[PDB]
RNA sequence: UUGUUAGGACCUAAACUCAAUAACGAAAGUAAUUCUAGUCAUUUAUAAUACACGACAGCUAAGACCCAAACUGGGAUUAGAUACCCCACUAUGCUUAGCCAUAAACCUAAAUAAUUAAUUAACAAAACUAUUUGCCAGAGAACUACUAGCCAUAGCUUAAAACUCAAAGGAC
């Protein structure tokens, strides 16, 4: 439930002293802003890490550690194949939600009016 | 003139209004589990009227009673006590996703 | 000849009161894809989905059940100074009519 | 039938035991983070000391004490002096809400400790003490 | 023409037709490859066909509404209709 | 030369001025029809406007004496199993039978709101209508 | 500090997925609003800076829920248009 | 010094969540709990040279002191840094009396009774009638000079002129 705009903004009508100071007019605009980017994060840390533990026991020699440099391979080529098929196949799709300019042309379609038509 | 013109009356099919859960029921202090159904289960706090969904008027009175008992040594302040965590859910709030 | 007031007393949609849970019969008169236009007799149509049973049933024409829920989908938002009607009713698709 | 988030209640009687122990007898890990540096205390459940470390005592200084990866050393390093004296499960009350709050957590788990619950303990006044004023930046 | 008033008479004549026929197939109910090597007519092609100036948009659009027609179940005097509108592409 | 103001005046009026003004030496074809059948109103420009403080619109809600008879029907058994059929224009549905044999029984001179909704129930009964006084 | 311990904000590690039982942990806090009042309790906000950022997030909340309203209304008129080619 | 303490003492200071609430009070202001005392009828508007109040800071005497903190000292930054950042610490914020009477004390909108059509300078929080009081009459000089009153003595209220300019100002 929305919270109540009633007795809020300093008004003609309202006896008391405002609770609410808007910086901007509240009225819905007809479009949504653009979501800011999001980043993912590190993939392969622990197996990377393993790899390096390994060296150092070993001075940084590969003949001790060649399983573990195997390990971090295969957890690299998944991954690499991994966002390869993701931003190939979801991002094209946008199936879940709207996009922001999909989203604002869907707002515009029915926009909403402050002034009498 | 016309007998099939509309009559002038109160709406016959006007819904009713919703009362809240704890309409006309007397929150006291003292009962203590029902107080313990609007706080949080690891921090004690005590709920909003949009997780609660108590009207203004009964939310007023979980919260003088969830104050007065914890200041008289009925309640606890900082949890909810381990006896009243199997009570039925009134509150729209979920931890665990 | 029979007055304008009589034939809003006597009309159906009059008689149905309340439009909210209410049971009627509608006819598919268009479909795009998976979706289904149902007229049920009021101003709007409204705008359900082919069920996964008997999918092949619901053709243009075929009359249907229904169960209402508003015959103009309207809501004033922020800032707005007169409704925001999608010109489009509230319907559940419940199945097809038997002829009988 | 399900696992219980909630802990055991003191006082009742519990089928869950760790090491033949049960959840009041369970050795407490408390974790002091703080924005700066990320100290360590292990202590059994009578609230004797067993091990203690922190960034600092790790070797760690300035901006680096104050790191994901430094926490992380500090909870192997505790970890090991409490596997020596003999302690296998903790019960981790993480003060603080600083960087090394989960990595301090982390090192523990590498460092042979096996964590049956955790707790914050993070100072939360009631209305309390004026914080210092906001800097300008 | 009773489109004059369009500012494109020409352009919504035709889409005018092929708004008809569509409904007529839709109200009235095989391989759709019945042409193959050929090409949808380009803007300039059209343009000519017309004998009016099109937009971009205006394209796009008659293009979606023939697809339309094909989509759905076509006699032999549709086929001969969009068969005016594909050129035969000299591979 | 005209008159492009469309908040001053109509049609009509701004197309008599022109002609009296002497730059419309032609009278529209339209006109003379205009001046034999104007329609109700005048077609003149008015700015729509809020209304302010206690002022209320005149809208008579369009309520009926039989709706205090469907209300009660509706709540104590809801709507008809049967499916309204609103494409019929004389459709009876099973609630308007009941307020049908309502009002007869109302005609001999119940008076009891009681009696005339169980006696009615009765009355369907016998029809053979199935009328589930459901609750839920 | 009169209380009992480990009662208050304590979570069980559920077959070792300590990472899952400390992600519960803060989602509680968050949930529960301890997390901002941690953050905002590192300095003093002024009472009348107090009054205006709570002012300033009430007119946000009431547009950004208002605004999801408007979306969900018209997320079912988003369908294959059923008039193309007029 | 630090961490832990289901150890002891203290009762200084401030009142999380509730609060997505919008109540009370003339305004200033007021939200931890409990109890006691307590707001209420003048038709309404309209008051000073009278009476009573009035955030914060500040003054006087005696206390309090957890934390915060003008000033001051030390560290850093910089060409310099009487600053912004770091540390320590005082006046002070608290209590008991008295004083001071100032705020962007502004919701920049006096109070009261209407009206919503016969009604867009712009912007802001739609327009507008009546009643009564207060106040305003280009900008700067000027929250100044002089006068009188005041527990105020580097103070408050009251408040000009010479002289200068042809603009200043508001909204876009
Ligand atoms: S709705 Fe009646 S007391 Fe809450
Ligand atoms: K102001
Ligand atoms: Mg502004
Ligand atoms: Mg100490
Ligand atoms: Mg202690
Ligand atoms: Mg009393
Ligand atoms: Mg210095
Ligand atoms: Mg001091
Ligand atoms: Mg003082
Ligand atoms: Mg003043
Ligand atoms: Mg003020
Ligand atoms: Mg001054
Ligand atoms: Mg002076
Ligand atoms: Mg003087």
């Amino acid at each position: 439930a929305t919270p109540s705009l009633r007795g809020r903004l300093a008004r003609f009508a309202n006896p008391g002293k405002p609770i609410l100071k808007p910086n901007k007019p509240l009225i819905l605009a007809n479009r949504v802003g653009n979501r800011r980017r999001e980043k993912g994060e590190a993939t392969c840390i622990t197996e990377m890490s393993m790899m390096m533990a390994c060296w150092k026991q070993n001075e940084f020699r590969d003949e001790a550690c060649r399983k573990e440099i195997q390990d971090f391979f295969d957890c690299s080529s998944r991954a690499q194949e991994a966002r390869k098929m993701r931003s190939i196949q979801e991002s094209l799709g946008q199936s879940e939600s709207l996009s922001p300019h999909k989203m604002t042309k869907l707002l515009q379609r029915f926009p909403n009016k402050s002034h009498l038509i | 003139s016309n007998e099939d013109l509309p009559v002038p009356m109160e709406n016959p099919y006007k819904e009713p209004l919703k009362k809240c859960v704890l309409c006309e029921k007397r929150v006291d202090y003292k009962n203590v589990q029902l107080l313990s159904q609007f706080i949080s289960p690891f921090t004690g706090c005590i709920y909003g009227r949009h997780i609660t969904g108590l009207c203004g008027k009964k939310q007023r009175e979980i919260t003088k009673a969830i104050k007065r008992a914890q200041k008289m040594g009925f309640m606890p302040v900082t949890y909810k006590d381990p006896a009243y965590l199997k009570d039925p859910r009134v509150c729209n709030i979920r931890y665990r996703e | 000849v029979e007055s304008f007031a009589s034939m809003l007393r006597h009309s159906p949609l009059t008689q149905l009161g309340p439009a909210k849970d209410k049971l009627v019969i509608g006819r598919i008169f268009h479909i795009v894809e998976d979706d289904l236009y149902i007229d049920f007799g009021g101003k709007f149509h409204c705008v359900c989905k082919r069920p996964d049973v008997d999918g092949e049933k619901y053709q243009r024409g075929t009359r249907v059940r229904l169960r209402l829920l508003d015959l103009e989908l309207t809501s004033r938002f922020l800032g707005g100074t007169t409704d925001t009607t999608i010109l489009e009713a509230d319907a559940v698709l419940l199945g097809l009519q038997e002829i009988r | 039938s399900r696992f219980s988030l909630y802990p055991p209640v003191p006082g009742q009687e519990s089928s869950l035991q760790w090491a033949g122990m049960k959840f009041e007898d369970v050795p407490i890990a408390h974790i002091k983070a703080t924005y700066n540096n990320t100290q360590i205390q292990v202590v059994s459940a009578t609230n004797a000391s067993l091990a203690r470390a922190s960034c600092g005592t790790e070797g760690f200084r300035n901006a680096k004490k104050g790191t994901g990866i430094a926490a992380q050393t500090a909870g192997i390093a505790a970890a090991a002096k409490a596997t020596g004296k003999g302690v296998t499960h903790i019960r981790v009350v993480v003060k603080g809400m600083g960087p090394g709050r989960w990595s301090a957590i982390k090192g523990l788990t590498m460092g042979g400790l096996e964590v049956i619950s955790i707790t914050d303990n993070t100072p939360v006044p009631h209305x309390g003490c004026r914080p210092r004023k906001a800097r300008r930046l | 023409h009773f489109l004059f008033y369009t500012g494109k008479q020409s352009y919504y004549s035709l889409m005018h037709d092929v708004y008809g026929k569509v409904m007529q197939l839709e109200k009235h109910r095989a391989e759709s490859r019945d042409l193959i090597g050929s090409r949808w007519l380009i803007k300039e092609e059209l343009e000519e066909m017309l004998v009016e100036k099109l937009s971009d948009e205006d394209y796009a659009q008659f293009i979606r509404l023939l697809e339309k027609l094909l989509t759905l179940p076509c006699g032999p005097a549709e086929e001969e209709f969009v068969q005016r509108f594909r050129r035969s592409v000299t591979i | 030369a005209g008159s492009r103001l469309e908040t001053v005046g109509s049609v009509f009026s701004r197309t008599r001025d022109l002609m009296r003004a002497g730059v419309l030496k032609e009278k529209p074809l339209w006109y003379d029809i205009y001046k034999a059948f104007p329609p109700l109103r005048e077609p003149v420009f008015r700015r729509p406007r809020l209304r302010y403080g206690k002022a209320k619109a005149d809208i008579q809600d369009i309520f009926y004496q039989e709706d205090q008879i469907r209300a009660k029907f509706f709540a104590t058994y809801g709507s008809g199993q049967k499916a309204f059929d609103l494409f019929n224009p004389n459709f009876k549905s099973t609630c308007q039978r009941f307020v049908e044999k309502y009002t007869e029984l109302q005609n001999l001179g119940e008076t009891d709101e009681e009696k005339l909704f169980v006696e009615t129930g009765k009355a369907l009964l016998a029809e053979g209508i199935i009328l589930r006084r459901v609750r839920e | 500090a009169k209380h009992l311990k480990f009662i208050a904000r304590t979570v069980m590690v559920q077959e070792g997925n300590v990472e899952g039982a400390y992600r519960t942990l803060n989602r509680i806090l968050t949930t529960d609003g301890l997390t901002e009042v941690i953050s905002r309790r590192r300095y003093y906000e002024k009472p009348c800076r107090r009054r205006q950022r709570e002012s300033y997030e009430t007119c946000r909340r009431i547009y950004n829920m208002e605004m999801a309203r408007k979306i969900n209304f018209l997320m079912r008129k988003n369908r294959a248009d059923p008039w193309l080619g007029c």
